[PDB]
């Protein structure tokens, strides 16, 4: 369900960006991650919070989930 | 001058799952989220009733 609602997501910011497009020196900064960068290190980059603030897309809502579950985890681990 | 120095000048679905816990397993879990190397030596070194069981 986590890939589910992120890949999704991850399409749809990146149909808004290029259908507002306004061309600029920094958008082809940002869309290089789409035609570069592998999904090796797509997603190493764009799943990582655990300070309080990295590089994240505009999906935020899963973030809060992502930090449920792995609290689920550790406490049905035996870490208090 | 001017005019001189100008010329010199002019002159697909199942694989995003598999990544997704790559990514999880490799930068998720083992981020230092435990400290007990302490509790569970104190613990180990009580004779509650011979040999203590770190001594074993």
């Amino acid at each position: 369900d986590f890939v589910a609602k992120l890949q999704d997501n991850q399409r749809f910011r990146y149909n808004e960006v290029m259908q507002a497009l306004n061309m600029s020196a920094a958008l082809t900064a940002r869309k290089t991650r789409e035609f570069r960068s592998p999904p090796q290190e797509q997603i190493n980059m764009l799943l990582n919070f655990k300070d309080d603030k990295s590089e994240c897309p505009c999906p935020e809502e899963i973030r809060d989930q992502l930090l449920d579950f792995h609290e689920d985890l550790m406490t049905h681990c035996g870490i208090e | 001058x001017x005019x001189x120095x100008x010329x010199x000048x002019x002159x697909p679905r199942h694989r995003a799952v598999n990544l997704f816990l790559q990514g999880y397993e490799k930068s998720w879990i083992e981020t230092e989220e435990h400290y007990f190397e302490d509790k569970l030596i104190e613990d180990l070194a009580k004779p509650g009733a011979r040999v203590d069981p770190l001594h074993q």
